[PDB]
DNA sequence: AAGAGTATGGGTG
DNA sequence: CCCATACTCTT
DNA sequence: CCAGAAATTGGCACGAAAATTGCAATAAATACAA
DNA sequence: TTGTATTTATTGCAATTTTCGTGCCAATTTCTGG
């Protein structure tokens, strides 16, 4: 279902296969639309935690004042309105994988709240006096440059070394030129099957056009372009005229 | 004369038509017995 | 139809019809097998590294002290699961050859008869396609409805039939046992529920053969499938060897 | 136990089909046709459906027509008719030509049957070019025919309902009680509940305590439900007491608020309790919600239940002159002489609810 | 203002006390019997008077 | 609805109702054979839906025919005799007919 | 350690 | 009443 | 006999009243520990 | 002597929908004088 034809992507696949026995947290970095989610789910699938939960969490959608309650849970009577005990996402993802998406959007006052949990795995619930120990593997994804954010001062240096034991960098689509045509054919077949059209390839000029456009949205932009071309097709082959949005 | 359901009808039709000949079949009580024995967990079946 | 039993149940025909096929196959007294099946005593399935044989009967206190002494070195069970495990773990060929050697060497009269009986049973099992553990029921067949119809009476009352009553009792016991096993109830209740399910299945198959018989409102025992099959009022003697016919009359 | 086989209309029809010199194709067509016959004796599908169900394209519609014509002469005569006109014409075709009014009846059935359905007797008489006497004889001959020939072989038994409340008259007083043959009840397993002791494991103790408390709560809930139902039924019977002595036309109008105030509850509880509950009385079996009705004002400051007015309308219609039926203006006047102040439109609505045709469709030649 | 916070406060809270055991009134005898059968299945300590 | 004992059965002829009185019960002293009607009774079969064909049937042949069906008591086949006694039992609270 | 005798349970009518 | 099997006394 | 006139019927409307359904967890009496 | 944890005792309020009676009027049926 996934296309890995560029040599860099095959090297990344070899790296993923070599760390299938590890439990250290992983840090995935790149541009937008390069496939960080794909790589994260592939890392989860090939490891020993294949059947274990995969909790994907967007850390930017958690309100500031209830961050601790969401992450760690609370006990009964902790505050006004706490009518029953409730667990957090670290207990929910216990024994499995926790995937923190867009870790670079977290604020400096919220990054300090998960410094001991990532390394030790032990924490206290809100209002609880017993220490809870969990076994969670942490994958983190970011589209920023953390190694530069820490130098600037907008990212805590204490969290980068806790998260970045293993670092993966996914190159942009404009450098994986051996993947543009296979991905185009894959998306074309998928969307032709979905919309019941009768297009079954590209012309010798459309392929040349697809290899020169500097894809800035990467694979997501390529997918959108292919879907739009399939929706408005008129024959059996896609010509350069249809792909006029490129250039 | 007793429990061949299709045989009864065929025999009656033949008698009305003036053709005194029967086409015997399987009695229904034997099928009931087979079902009852199967309901006891025993595999009993007709062969060939 | 079929019913998925929550726990395995033994077939009363292969336990109570003398000689007992289960007992003759496992070489055990009928009393001990009955104690194990109806949750009265334990039985060792795997002896382990201790001084416990593969078919020793353990009481409640004996099993408790065995657990307190040895721990997880062995395995003991009660009910139809233990009997099924014993039946599934036996090898027919090794038993056949060992007993043939013992018969060839030893000379006696009663023991020779016992060995001949066991050899005949084992060779009959091997020659046929059957398996011993098939004598423990896991799925229960259900008769077609038109062979067990409901009785319509004046006033709209439908009453009930013995077969339908037995099926309803079995279904109720099975559903309660499933619910109790799902909620992880204490063992003291689930053992009683399993015993009652075994009794209900026995009543459905052959009512009255094992101990007491379940009766109706007028203190009459309910008719089971065996009652439908056998006897002077059964299928063979009432419907197959003789029957009522058309084109007949009678007079003085 | 076992019952006995019964012969239905379709069994008799197939028995006659078996002993009829059909071909294999004709026999299959006859089987489909008999399958498409209801218990009143009428064909329920068009012949196109039968032709499609046969399953081959070598057969035309006229063969189906011939087989249907052959079948329609089975016993009873008129079975498997397409519509009422077809059944009447088939029944008439079996009569001898010496019948006095056969020709006029045949003409009326073949051509003018909707006019007879509208009870015209004016346009029908004009078109048929005939006098009243011969027209009346033809109508009487038509009405002697069988409209439902398939009911000769009748099968089935009526369905019943078990009452929840019994109302009787003991020592001259109307008494109300619950039906002991259907009152739900539960119990507590003493054998299981006798092991609720701290000697055993604490998990067993908490399990058994929770289950015992839930069981006791459920038993209390059932007991309260039964008591509430009995109280509501007793209040309802006490309020509507002239009905149980003199039947309808003596119903009093009442709503849920009256019973709610009488028993000191909320009308929501009264509404929920009386839902799908039945009461057995010497007059019959009635749903508990049958005793609540609207009302129309009565001269003198009183009120009249709509049930009583409907019963009065039915009784007044049932005892009229067949030649000159009562309209709604006449029924309104015959009700005003008794003090009932009801409108013409309401009387029309009441008559429609009783499934009674208007006045112009009830008149008779006689 | 409008916000979501965890805090310790002193408040006067309202009192809901109904919907308990109210659905049994509108059930007919047959549906009530089915509910009782389900409750018997789910509760070990509940039994029904038997005729056998 | 309740079953009604009546002399007005819509699906039987006038000759077959000749031995019944005004209450639908046979006279004392009548000679009867197999198939004759002793007590005339009808069973409700009404429905709240009226199809156009049902409306046509009710308009042409009357509403009584479409509401009830015959459930009368008939002499069993192979039985004959003379009516010598008739008894009527009525539940307390139900109105009595002429015969009672 | 086997072998003959007695008590118990199943089946039939 | 008659037969098969488990338990008990004896050579 | 005919055509105008009068009577009948039921569909739609409108305001009001009655019936139905969603809500889901508390309050008080009682027995026991300092 | 009291303060607190436990066990019975709680079967209504408030929207929302549905049903009620009765008027307006067009289409339809029936009646009557020249
Ligand atoms: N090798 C590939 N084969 C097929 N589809 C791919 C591949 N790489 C990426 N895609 C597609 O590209 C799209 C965008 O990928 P993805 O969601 O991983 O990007 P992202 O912006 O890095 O992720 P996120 O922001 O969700 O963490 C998806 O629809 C995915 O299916």
């Amino acid at each position: 279902e996934y296309v890995f034809e560029s040599p860099k992507m095959k090297e990344i696949l070899e790296k993923i296969k070599k760390i299938s026995c590890a439990e250290c947290p992983v840090l995935i970095t790149g541009e937008s639309g390069v496939g960080k989610e794909v790589v994260a789910r592939l890392i989860h699938k090939l490891s020993d935690r294949s059947k274990e939960p995969f909790v994907a969490l967007n850390v930017a959608s958690i309100p500031r004042d209830i961050f601790e309650a969401e992450l760690f849970g609370y006990e009964k009577g902790a505050f006004t309105g706490a009518v029953s005990s409730k667990e957090g996402f670290f207990e929910l993802a216990d024994g499995g994988t926790l995937f923190l998406d867009e870790i670079g959007e977290l604020s400096l006052e919220a990054q300090a709240k998960l410094l001991r949990v990532i390394e030790s795995g032990k924490f206290y619930r809100l209002g609880g006096r017993k220490e809870i120990e969990v076994n969670v593997r942490i994958l983190a994804a970011t589209n920023r440059n953390i190694k530069e954010l820490v130098k600037e001062g907008k990212f805590r240096e204490d969290l980068y070394y806790r998260l970045g034991v293993i670092e993966i960098e996914i190159p942009p689509l404009r450098e994986r030129k051996e993947d543009i045509i296979p991905l185009a054919n894959h998306f074309l077949k998928k969307f032709s099957r979905k919309y019941a059209k009768e297009v079954e390839g590209f012309t010798k000029s459309a392929q040349e056009l697809l290899l020169s456009y500097p894809w800035y949205g990467n694979v997501r932009e390529l997918k959108n372009v292919i879907e739009r071309a399939v929706l408005f097709s008129e024959g059996k082959f896609i010509d350069r005229g249809e792909l006029s949005c490129l250039v | 004369k007793s429990d061949d359901v299709n045989g009864r009808t065929k025999m009656y039709k033949n008698i009305v038509d003036g053709n005194h000949q029967m086409e015997p079949g399987m009695p229904e009580s034997f099928n009931v017995l087979l079902k009852e024995i199967r309901s006891l967990g025993i595999n009993i079946e007709l062969e060939d | 139809g079929h019913i998925e039993l929550a726990s395995p149940t033994a077939h009363i025909w292969f336990l109570k019809s003398l000689p007992s096929r289960i007992g003759l196959l496992l070489d055990m007294p009928l009393r001990d097998i009955e104690r194990v099946l109806y949750f009265e005593s334990y039985v060792v399935i795997e002896g382990g590294m201790t001084n416990l044989e593969r078919q020793q009967i353990l009481t409640e206190e004996q099993y408790l002290d065995a657990l307190e002494e040895f721990g997880d070195e062995f395995d003991a069970k009660m009910g139809a699961e233990a009997i099924q495990a014993l039946l599934k773990s036996m090898d027919l060929e090794q038993e056949c050859e060992q007993l043939r050697e013992e018969l060839n060497e030893t000379n006696s009269e009663t023991k020779r008869k016992k060995l001949t009986k066991r050899i005949k049973l084992l060779e009959a099992f091997v020659q046929s396609g059957n398996k011993p553990e098939w004598m423990i029921l896991t799925v229960l067949p259900v008769l077609p409805p038109d062979l067990r119809p409901l009785v319509p009476l004046d006033g709209g009352r439908f009453a009930t039939s013995d077969l339908n009553d037995l099926y309803r009792r079995v279904i109720n016991r099975n559903n309660r046992l499933k619910r109790l096993l799902d909620l992880a109830a204490p063992d003291i209740i689930v053992r009683n529920e399993k015993r009652m399910l075994q009794e209900a299945v026995d009543a459905l198959l052959d009512n009255g053969r094992r101990g007491r018989a379940i009766t109706g409102s007028n203190k009459r025992p309910l008719k089971s499938l065996a009652d439908m099959i056998k006897g002077k009022q059964g299928r063979f003697r009432q419907n197959l060897l003789g029957k009522r016919v058309d084109y007949s009359g009678r007079s003085v | 136990y076992q019952g006995e086989t019964t012969q239905t209309l379709q069994d008799y029809l197939m028995w006659q089909v078996e002993l009829t010199p059909f071909s294999d194709t004709d026999r299959a067509i006859a089987t489909s046709i008999v399958d498409a016959v209801d218990e009143t004796g009428y064909l329920t599908v068009p012949l196109e459906d039968i032709l499609e169900s046969i399953g081959d394209e070598e057969i035309d519609i006229d063969e189906v027509e011939a087989v249907l014509k052959r079948i329609q002469r089975f016993d009873p005569v008129g079975v498997a008719a397409k519509d009422l006109r077809d059944c009447l014409l088939i029944q008439l075709s079996q009569f001898d030509k010496t019948t006095p009014w056969l020709e006029e009846a045949r003409l009326i059935i073949s051509d003018h049957l909707d006019l007879l359905a509208n009870h015209d007797f004016r346009t029908l008489m004009r078109v048929t070019r005939l006098k009243e006497d011969v027209l009346k004889e033809a109508v009487n001959l038509i009405q002697s025919l069988d409209p439902r020939p398939g009911q000769s072989i009748q099968t089935g038994e009526p369905e019943y309902v078990i009452p929840d409340v019994l109302v009787r008259k003991h020592n001259g007083h109307w008494t109300v009680e619950l039906n002991s043959d259907s009152i739900p009840r539960l119990q507590i397993n003493q054998h299981y509940a006798s092991m609720c002791n701290n000697a055993r494991n604490d998990g067993d103790s908490q399990f058994i305590r929770s289950n015992l408390q839930d069981a006791k709560w459920l038993i209390k809930s059932l007991e309260s439900r039964n008591d509430t139902l009995l109280r509501v039924s007793r209040c309802i019977v006490e309020q509507q007491q002239a009905f149980f002595e003199q039947g309808e036309e003596y119903m009093k109008p009442m709503v849920l608020a009256d019973i709610a105030q009488a028993v000191e509850m909320h009308e929501s509880t009264i509404s929920r309790v009386t839902t799908q509950k039945y009461l057995h009385s010497p007059r019959g079996i009635f749903e508990l919600k049958y005793f609540f009705s609207s009302h129309v004002n009565t001269e003198g400051g009183g009120e009249a239940s709509s049930t009583a007015i409907r019963a009065l309308v039915k009784k007044l219609i049932a005892a009229e002159n067949p030649a000159k039926p009562l309209s709604d203006s006449k029924l309104t006047s015959l009700l005003s002489e008794q003090g009932i102040m009801v409108a013409r439109r309401t009387v029309a609505k009441y008559r429609e609810s009783l499934s009674i045709p208007p006045s112009n469709q009830r008149k008779q030649l006689v | 203002k409008q916000g979501l916070q965890l805090r310790l406060s002193q408040q006067l809270a309202m009192t809901p006390q109904l919907q308990q055991a109210i659905r049994l009134l509108q059930l007919s005898t047959l549906e009530l019997q089915q509910e009782l059968q389900q409750a018997l299945e789910s509760n070990p300590l509940l039994e029904q008077i038997d005729t056998h | 609805g309740p079953e009604e004992i009546t002399a007005d059965i819509p699906n039987v002829g006038e000759a077959a109702l000749s031995k019944l009185d005004e209450s639908g019960i046979v006279y004392i002293g009548a000679e009867v054979t197999g198939g004759d009607i002793l007590v005339g009774k009808v069973t409700p079969k009404g429905e709240t839906q009226l199809t156009p064909e049902e409306k046509l049937l009710r308009a042409i042949f009357g509403e009584k025919a479409s509401d009830v069906k015959d459930s009368s008591l008939r002499v069993p086949n192979g039985v004959s005799g003379t009516v010598i006694d008739v008894q009527v039992f009525t539940r307390d609270g139900v109105e009595k007919d002429k015969r009672a």
